[PDB]
């Protein structure tokens, strides 16, 4: 995750 | 390179990203890029009537540089390809991109 | 598209992925009556990769896994493959003329 944005991967 | 395309906003803050996407509707695929407040990019989109975001990086292999939104496992020249891209693939996103938000 | 090749067979695309010299991420694109073929070469062997259109809710598409990869174009897809390998075994590194 990137924290404070809604990307989800491995 | 992006800044020919109607879907690309500059440097615009998160809380006028999803102001602009209300006006336009809040359709599903609705989406627009823009600049980082503090080189990278955000791509937001409508979902279910609900607006996310994805942070973009750049990082350089080998003298050329590339933009991805998983930290390298997903490479794009530019902005353009990685939207063109997810007009057709989902990728890591929960819906296409389907509507510019101009 | 220099990349590109035509109607030009199997056997004729190994041999001018021979004659310049068996590079490594040589590849051409050439037609395979509505598919394609990628030939690259990786290792000194030559692999042909068949690429199909499709056609799903009004927008026609290439892919080279049945639809689990999309591309609006064959340059899309060949620009796609020099940054990630994706099913490849290596980037597509250098065009055949």
């Amino acid at each position: 995750k990137f924290e404070g944005y809604d990307n989800e991967f491995p | 390179i992006h800044r020919t395309q109607l879907w690309f906003h500059g440097r615009i803050s998160r809380e006028e990203s999803q102001r602009l996407i209300g006006q336009q509707g809040l359709v599903d695929g609705l989406f627009l890029v823009r600049e980082s407040q503090r080189q990278g990019f955000v791509l937001s989109l409508c979902h279910l009537q609900k607006v996310k975001h994805y942070l973009i990086l750049p990082s350089e292999e080998e003298g050329r540089l590339y933009f991805s939104m998983d930290d390298g496992q997903t490479r794009f020249t530019d902005l353009l390809q990685l939207v063109e891209f997810h007009q057709l693939n989902r990728g890591i996103l929960p819906c296409l991109l389907r509507h510019c938000c101009t």
